């Protein structure tokens, strides 16, 4: 596949079907298991990514709770709180050493992720 | 401070409490439990 001329998964992914065709051993069955491997991959590339950080799952799982701006979902994700269950989950001592989050901010948050997860 | 004041709490209002989740509640249950008491006495 290097050799061919491919260095990305966006190029496996993307390519016309007809490139990845003219490649020696490739047939039209393994060229398709690649492209939604190639996908597959970038969309768990983009969960990964979106769930280290607030790209997307945190910025929609984590920030669920009323309150959580984009920055704050982030700083979550960062110490592993991904989703709203794992900020139910949390203690406000668990969450006292984030930057610009008060403890009673802290408090507000954890209940409104309770009463979503545990309540609704 | 005192017994008598953690069994007139409800569950409800211990889960409003800060730094206060859900295991630890469950282990003060089965720690009053094991004394014959309830919250919300």
């Amino acid at each position: 596949l290097v050799e061919e001329g491919f260095s990305t998964l966006e190029e496996l992914a993307y390519v016309p079907m007809k490139e990845l065709l003219e490649i020696e051993g490739l047939d039209e069955p393994t060229v398709e298991a690649l492209r939604e491997r190639a996908k597959n991959a970038l969309a768990t590339i983009a969960q990964a990514q979106e769930e280290s950080l607030g790209d997307n799952k945190p910025a929609d799982d984590l920030l669920n709770l009323e309150g959580v701006d984009r920055d704050l979902a982030f700083k979550l994700a960062a110490r592993g709180v991904c989703t709203l269950e794992d900020l139910a989950e949390q203690g406000i001592d668990d969450l006292a050493d984030i930057e610009g989050l008060t403890d009673e901010k802290a408090g507000a948050l954890i209940m409104a992720a309770r009463n979503i997860c545990w309540f609704g | 401070h005192y017994i008598g004041d953690l069994v007139q709490r409800t569950e409800v209002e211990l889960l409003k409490t800060p730094n206060l989740g859900k295991k630890s509640l469950t282990e003060i249950k089965d720690v009053l439990a094991s004394r014959g008491l309830s919250l919300g006495m």
